[PDB]
């Protein structure tokens, strides 16, 4: 049984939203 | 892998014939395996009547489609064929046999002789 | 849409007997599922050959078969006096299965 | 519906298809063929697998 019950803001994402592209160990390298 | 048959041997004209086939040694709920009926009137070749598959798919001879009904009960290993409006000319030995594709019928029972009079 | 067979065949024991079965229709399609039965009076029909040329277990190696075009043949080698039976052919069609007329074998002696 | 029949010629007959997808990946593996392992040795020149 279900129960019946303003504009959006904007923010600075900066440098987030980055993740490891694959499952390989790397060190001291520019990829 | 055996099949036994039982039922009426004498039927009056226009009445309904009911034959029951009981089988053992195998299941009819397995893929590729069904049970069918064949008859052989005196002096004649084998005639296909009806076939029921493991999934309850029911098929009949095109000339007797309107007269035959086949059902099964997998709890008792029984198959029942009923034939309505029996004619005086419908005198034959009926057979129960196991149905497969690569080989049409096998493990034929001894058969039951039915006469209409 | 009828399977056609010879009325009868005969020969002496030790000789080869051929029983033919020919289709009279295209409804048989590939005609690659031909069965042969040996029927003795008072007994249930026994399967001798299936899928054109294969044997069931419990069947003598004297029994074999083959196909050419839309005609199948049952070969009985080393004919025995015990081979006297009515032989039938069977195959599939587009909406049903058929049985042949039946061929009566007689052993001479 | 396909409507498969015994009288059909090759090409109209039913075929059962199984497709085995493989991943040859940098990730840790879990499905290996039937090989046996040997002892591990270090500081030696070896052929390793
Ligand atoms: C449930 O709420 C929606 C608004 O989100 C409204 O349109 C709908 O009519 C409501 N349903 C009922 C039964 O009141």
């Amino acid at each position: 049984q279900c129960v019946n019950l303003l504009p959006p803001a904007y923010t600075n994402s900066f440098t987030r939203g980055v993740y490891y592209p694959d499952k390989v160990f790397r060190s001291s390298v520019l990829h | 892998i055996t099949l036994k048959e039982s039922g009426p041997t004498l039927v009056k004209p226009t009445q309904t014939l009911t034959l029951t086939c009981t089988f053992s040694g195998f299941s009819v709920t397995t893929s590729g395996v069904g049970v069918g009926w064949i008859r052989q009137p005196p002096g004649k070749a084998l005639e296909y009547l009806a076939l029921i598959y493991w999934d309850d798919d029911k098929r009949y001879s095109t000339s007797l489609k309107s007269r035959l009904t086949i059902t099964k009960d997998t709890s008792k290993n029984q198959v029942v064929l009923t034939m309505t409006n029996m004619d005086p000319v419908d005198t034959a030995t009926y057979y129960c046999a196991r149905h497969t594709i690569p080989s049409i019928f096998d493990y034929w029972g001894q058969g039951i002789l039915v006469t209409v009079s | 849409p009828v399977l056609t067979q010879p009325a009868s065949v005969s020969g002496s024991p030790g000789q080869s007997i051929t029983i033919s079965c020919t289709a009279t229709s295209s409804d048989v399609g590939n005609y690659n599922y031909v069965s042969w039965y040996q029927h003795h009076p008072g007994k249930a029909p026994k399967l001798m050959i299936y899928e054109v040329s294969n044997r069931p277990s419990g069947v003598s190696n004297r029994f074999s078969g083959s196909k050419s075009g839309n005609t199948a043949s049952l070969t009985i080698s080393g004919l025995q006096a015990e081979d006297e039976a009515d032989y039938y052919c069977s195959s599939y069609t587009s909406s049903s299965l058929l049985f042949g007329g039946g061929t009566k074998l007689t052993v001479l002696g | 519906s396909y409507s498969f029949r015994p009288t059909y010629g090759v090409g109209h007959q039913p075929y059962r298809v199984v497709v085995l997808s493989f991943e040859l990946l940098h990730a840790p593996a879990t499905v290996c063929g039937p090989k046996k392992s040997t002892n591990l040795v270090k500081n030696k020149c070896v052929n390793f697998n």
